[PDB]
């Protein structure tokens, strides 16, 4: 995924970040979460 | 004008000064993301 800056109107759209996005067998083994707001996952509330 | 209301029950509950605000609480995580003219007491 390719992203660019805040004003980038018509023309000046030039990629900055290239991000490879991918999908893991993520897993925590020895650790619990002892704080999550939603029920729900994959939201912005959820990055803390 | 009666303060910071901290619920609800229509009626609008207001903190009560003898012990209201309570300097051991806050907002609970990081990601506050607090910019929309909001209301805040001490």
């Amino acid at each position: 995924e390719f992203f660019d800056g805040r004003d980038a109107v018509a023309g000046a759209l030039a990629p900055e970040i290239v991000l490879y996005t991918e999908n893991v067998n993520l897993e925590t083994p020895d650790s619990h979460v002892v704080y999550k707001p939603e029920t729900s996952n994959n939201s912005h509330a959820n990055l803390g | 004008k009666e303060g910071l209301q901290i619920g609800k029950d229509e009626k609008p509950i207001y903190a009560d000064k003898t012990y209201q605000p309570e300097p051991q609480v806050g907002e609970e995580s990081w990601t506050d993301t607090d910019g929309t003219n909001e209301k805040f007491g001490g």
